[PDB]
């Protein structure tokens, strides 16, 4: 696996023993704690089972013994005798699950050790492949008792657990979820890699009132503030450790060398001198590539959390789910943090009824607290019955809403994309993620085809069909328009057709594609050595070699019989003549129905470039490259003064007194 | 004698496989040998302290 | 950066009718300059 | 049965006699269960059936027959279309997981070249088979199965058609490859020439492709073609044989 994703991903793994052995520990753990889990849960069903069976013989002597007031000592009798059924039942049952789930810990928790403890370093694809298509497998073969339905991701945290979580900042996606359950659990604090900030937002949302002492690798006192924190069990929380290479910390947090791993420290302790650390130690690496040499990662662990496609797909879709679905969200929200006190409730007034058997402890048709306490705990099971089935319609909503703004969503997660890479070129374009997702807020949320606001300078929304199928395509243009118009509010017109083109490419890309074939003839010079074929004003000597290259494509071989047929027409394009609204007649653009960009490119420039022009205006509209109105009100205002607000100049012009009108305008 | 390298310098632990006793016997008549330089080319963090 | 840290919090509990304004003649885009997080998050224009 | 083959002789006051004509009442909406407990109904369908002819003493997953024994048949009908359609469906994607090939070597230089295979079977084996679906999309009962009709219809026509163009690239190809076999084929464009010994690598690679897939939907699915090569190899076939013609 390491050897396939680092000849795929640049990115390098060293395994060692010390991962064998790492595993070796994990498993220990988990296997251990788990079996005093169950245990300290077994108790309570077996102590009220004696008394159960003392009260009930005692009644079974009285009824013995009896061959009006009979009649309603039997009375009391059958709803005594029907109740302490009906609570010794779950007894033994909940007792007969925790065995079951006994004989299954051995392979479940194998399955999760393996899991949690080498997922990490690998895409959410070498994550599947490994675990669900070799070792569950494996695990099937060897066959060690498991249950097979299995997902180790809740076998760290609960919905309950991820819930909070994701309510402290953990993104939806599987990846975020799955890192948070493996820091949760983590041994060696795997390296966080996290250069988009999200896990520093769950982190601070979910784990910094412990005092959260955030610092980097740039002092001497480093070393003084962990003693404070051994001292005092602080999360330290650093910030890209990876900026140099340094080496005293793998004492101070490596955990040095495993055999088998039952002897971890997590926090201050008594037997403890060295004064290492005493303290669960949080990092944030910004660096998306972070490298180490194999000595060196050997000694702390690593998971990813690079914001790929799907993973922004995922968060932003969240986003508009609950942004257009917030009703069963916060139906689902309520109930799986409230099951708490559901579940406290009847397990407690069962306690209680517990305790009237403590005080019988002598007395039965006399210790009549016992009914009392007896027919609130049959009936608190109706509490938590209808609670899952709900819960579980619920999330078949969720899925459901997700695939469905699943398109729309991945359109606009997919111009994201497009516009993160696009930031590659400076400050013709940097806006900032939060305010990207702002944009998408105005698209989705202020479009008023969303709304029913006619009475807008919005008028390409609907503005009369808050129809949620007029909403899919509408807000789905809406977003991305929105996007595109910001964006250009710091774009140059001459390079808005650049943005353009590369828009098409990769719509058509996630639409299809454009193949190496044609685009890279698009791309790479269109010349090879000249034709004495085209004669001569058909086609220029160059462009005969163009032509000449252009006449091996599957789709442009045919270029020779056309100059042959059409010469007339062809001697007559190259000869400096400039139609444009049909610059060359269609016969051979239906001939060859190429596409868009190739012709010309071994042709005709300025026709290309209109080309380009006209094309992505059939996909787009016509207002692409059409310049920004210089506004002073809406699109300043619009937005927040956290968004501050500022201009770039060009040569001779000032907004300073326009900015002073802009006020006394308002 | 288990401990008394379980008491040695710092361990990059690895417990007997035969591979490793292998190179161990190896290593053990490289020893006996002026510039003594038994060069355990391999990976990091796996056994060779 | 001595202007900008502050701005990360101040503006966020800004008395809400605060408006700002910043202007800036931008140098070759990668000749000596600005750090991107400047214009992450502040609103911009073009003129001609 | 057995316990009303001895009520036939017997025969008394009717009082009496109900055990008869209640035992008869069994049977007539025993079949009905009868079908309804062969599995080849899924418990989805049955479990509306349930909705529907009042079973509803059967909403506990477990169905003793206290609670397990009109509208019955007509329900029962459908589940036995729903049988008829899950048939339909077994073969067809059972014998497409067991698509194979077959390529019969060229002349020079043993390359399996797929021709005893592009023969009308491949295709065929295809489009009845999608007439099938066809009619199980007007069959009201493959609405679950609509789908995957729907799916294995699309990678059914994209194969065919990749056959049909895979077989003309191969039939110019083979034209020119027995027209640049080799030698004084060379000596007056050697422009032309040059991308033979490419593009019979290509033909290899097509050859391998082929080899190692051996699955007829995942040949044409196959490495490399699931990438319009093809269509570049087409053009070049088609471009060359006019100039030889001219130099004819």
């Amino acid at each position: 696996a390491s050897e396939r994703f680092k000849e795929a991903f640049r990115r390098y793994n060293y395994t060692t023993p010390k991962s064998y052995l790492e595993l070796i520990s994990l498993y220990k753990m988990l296997l251990q704690l788990k079996r005093d889990d169950l245990r300290r849960s077994k108790e309570r069903l077996e102590n009220g089972i004696d008394k159960i069976a003392q009260a009930a013989a005692q009644v079974t002597d009285l009824q013995r013994v009896l061959k009006d007031r009979t009649a309603r000592k039997a009375q009391m009798a059958e709803r005594l005798i029907n109740g302490l059924s009906g609570e010794n039942t779950r007894w033994g049952a909940e007792i007969k699950r925790l065995e079951s789930l006994e004989g299954r810990l051995v392979g479940d928790v194998l399955i999760a050790s393996a899991f949690v403890s080498y997922a990490g370093p690998f895409n959410m694809q070498f994550r599947k492949s490994l675990v669900d298509e070799k070792w569950l497998p494996d695990i099937i073969e060897r066959q060690i008792p498991m249950t097979q339905g299995i997902r180790p991701l809740d076998l760290l945290t609960d919905d309950a657990t991820k819930a909070k979580w994701a309510n402290e900042g953990l993104p939806t996606d599987p990846l975020s979820v799955e890192n948070g359950a493996i820091m949760s659990n983590a041994s060696r604090w795997a390296l966080m890699i996290d250069p988009q900030l999200q896990g520093i937002k769950w982190i601070i949302n979910k784990e910094t009132n412990n005092g959260l002492v955030i610092i980097q690798q740039s002092q001497p006192k480093y070393i003084d503030q962990v003693i404070n924190c051994i001292e005092n069990g602080w999360p330290l929380l650093i910030e890209n450790l990876p900026v140099d290479i340094d080496a005293v910390l793998d004492p101070v947090i490596g955990k040095m060398t495993i055999k088998k791993g039952r002897n971890i420290i997590m926090k201050i302790g008594d037997a403890e001198v060295q004064y290492d650390s005493r303290f669960r130690l949080y990092l944030q690496t910004k660096l998306s590539n972070p490298h180490f040499k194999p000595e060196v990662a050997a000694q702390t662990t690593l998971v990813n959390f690079c914001v790929t496609e799907k993973g922004l797909e995922d968060q932003l879709l969240a986003l508009v789910v609950d942004h257009e679905r917030p009703d069963l969200q916060e139906q689902a929200a309520g109930l799986v943090r409230s099951l708490n006190e559901y579940n406290i409730t009847l397990v407690e007034l069962e306690n209680n009824l517990l305790f009237n058997l403590a005080n019988a402890t002598g007395n039965i048709l006399e210790n009549i607290e016992l009914i009392e306490g007896l027919e609130e705990t049959k009936r608190t099971a109706v509490e938590i019955e209808e609670k899952v089935k709900l819960a579980k319609q619920t999330e078949i909503q969720i899925a459901k809403a997700r695939e469905v703004y699943r398109p729309v969503a991945t359109r606009g997660s997919l111009t994201y994309f497009l516009i993160d890479n696009l930031n590659a070129l400076d400050r013709v374009y940097h806006y900032s993620m939060a305010n990207f997702v702002f944009v998408l807020k105005k698209g989705m949320d202020m479009t008023p085809g969303g709304k029913d606001e006619s009475k807008v300078p919005l008028a390409e929304r609907l503005n009369q069909e808050v129809d949620l199928d007029k909403r899919v395509e509408l807000l789905v243009e809406t977003t991305c328009f929105v996007l595109i118009g910001y964006v250009a509010q710091g774009l140059f017109e001459r390079h808005k057709l650049i943005v353009a083109t590369q828009l098409c490419m990769q719509i058509l890309r996630s639409r299809g594609e454009l193949h190496y074939a044609k685009f890279e003839y698009l791309l790479r010079g269109p010349k090879v050595m000249g034709a004495d074929n085209p004669l001569h004003d058909w086609v220029s000597d160059s462009v005969w070699g163009s032509v000449q290259a252009l006449k091996e494509l599957d789709d442009y071989q045919g270029l020779p019989e056309d100059l042959i047929g059409s010469s007339k027409r062809w001697r007559e394009w190259m000869e400096l003549e400039r139609p444009e609204d049909e610059p060359l007649p269609g016969d051979w653009k239906r001939m060859q129905e190429f596409d868009k960009l190739l012709l010309f490119r071994a042709l005709r420039p300025d026709r290309l470039t209109s080309a380009m022009g006209r094309f992505v205006t059939n996909m787009l509209g016509a207002k692409y490259v059409t310049s920004q109105p210089y506004d002073l009100e809406r699109s300043y205002q619009d937005a927040s003064p956290g968004t501050p607000i500022f201009v770039f100049l060009s040569p001779g012009v000032d907004v300073a007194g326009s900015v002073e009108a802009l006020g006394k305008k308002l | 004698k288990l401990r008394e390298y379980n008491e040695s310098n710092a361990v990059m632990d690895l417990v007997l496989f035969q591979q490793a006793m292998e190179h161990v016997t190896r290593i053990a008549r490289i020893i006996d040998l002026p510039r003594g330089n038994a060069m355990l080319v391999g990976v990091g963090g796996s056994g060779k302290q | 950066n001595q202007l900008d840290k502050k701005v990360d919090k101040l503006v966020e509990g800004a008395h809400p009718d605060f408006r700002l304004f910043l202007s800036a003649e931008p140098p070759p885009s990668l000749e000596r300059g600005l750090p991107i997080s400047l214009l992450q998050n502040s609103i911009k224009l073009t003129n001609e | 049965y057995q316990n009303q083959s001895k009520k036939l002789p017997k025969l008394r006051d009717w009082p009496a006699y109900n055990a008869c004509r209640k035992t008869i009442d069994d049977f007539l909406e025993m079949l009905p269960l009868f079908q309804a407990l062969t599995h080849k109904s899924m418990r989805e369908r049955h479990w509306k059936e349930v909705m529907r002819v009042t079973g509803h003493e059967l909403n506990l997953a477990e169905d003793h027959f206290k609670l397990q024994h009109e509208d019955i048949e007509d329900l029962t009908g459908a589940a036995v279309k729903e049988e008829i359609i899950e048939v339909k469906l077994n073969q067809l994607k059972a014998d497409w997981a067991t698509a194979n090939l077959a390529l019969a070597e060229y002349k020079n230089r043993g390359p399996v070249i797929l021709k005893p295979s592009d023969t009308s079977e491949l295709m065929e084996k295809l489009e009845e088979s999608q007439m099938t679906l066809g009619s199980m999309a007007t069959n009201r009962y493959s609405a679950p199965f609509r789908d995957e009709v729907q799916a294995w219809s699309i990678k059914l026509s994209t194969v065919s058609e990749i056959i049909e163009q895979w077989l003309m690239v191969q039939s110019m190809w083979q034209y020119m490859e027995a027209v640049f076999s080799g030698g004084d084929i060379v000596k007056q464009l050697p422009q032309e020439a040059k991308r033979f010994l490419n593009i019979d690598k290509n033909f290899m690679k097509i050859v391998s492709n082929a080899l190692e897939t051996q699955n007829v939907i995942n040949t044409c699915f196959g490495n490399e073609l699931m990438k319009n090569m093809l269509p570049h190899l087409h053009e070049q076939l088609e471009m060359c044989q006019k100039s030889l013609s001219a130099y004819l």
